[PDB]
């Protein structure tokens, strides 16, 4: 052949199983709302439903792990403390 | 005493039913409460001793943290 290659550095990114079809905490999905949001508007006034991801590579909604934070302090697939590493898919 | 072996096996293998951690340890209470009015316990710790090593000897994670939890309701009753 007339180009080869011979070296690659590709970057490989990794998720844990957050169950993009079923939030560990509400079971509704990945995106899409959440038990207490429901309806897509819903009075929205703002404020946002969005995706809430951690330290720990872990994905649920914003509204369900922060309602959570009530009720634990340890993310419940693992036994990490909770970060706020990313908002939003 | 086998069969509630087997159920805690088919409860233990996954928490498909019930993801959150509340409504697994009501029915563990429920479950153990339930063995507490049961005699011939030589058979169920056979089986139970045998659906560890099924559980243990195949694909792994299965709960990683249950196991404790599980040996701590042994412990205690
Ligand atoms: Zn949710
Ligand atoms: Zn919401
Ligand atoms: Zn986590």
């Amino acid at each position: 052949k007339r180009f080869e290659v011979k070296k690659w550095n590709a970057v490989a990114l990794w998720a844990w199983d957050i169950v993009v079809d079923n939030c560990a905490i509400c079971r509704n999905h990945i995106m899409d709302l959440c038990i207490e949001c429901q309806a897509n508007q819903a009075s929205a006034t703002s404020e946002e439903c969005t995706v809430a991801w951690g330290v720990c590579n872990h994905a649920f909604h914003f509204h369900c792990i922060s309602r959570w934070l009530k009720t634990r302090q340890v993310c419940p697939l693992d036994n990490r403390e909770w970060e706020f590493q990313k908002y939003g898919h | 005493p086998e069969y509630l072996s087997l159920f805690i096996d088919d409860k233990l293998k996954k928490g498909v039913k019930g993801l959150t951690e509340q409504e697994v340890e009501t029915i563990l209470d429920k479950a153990m409460v339930l063995f507490r009015f049961m005699q011939e316990k030589d058979v169920f710790e056979r089986y139970y001793k045998q659906h560890l090593a099924r559980r243990l000897l195949t694909n792994k994670s299965v709960s990683d943290d249950s196991e404790k939890n599980m040996i701590s309701k042994l412990k205690t009753e």
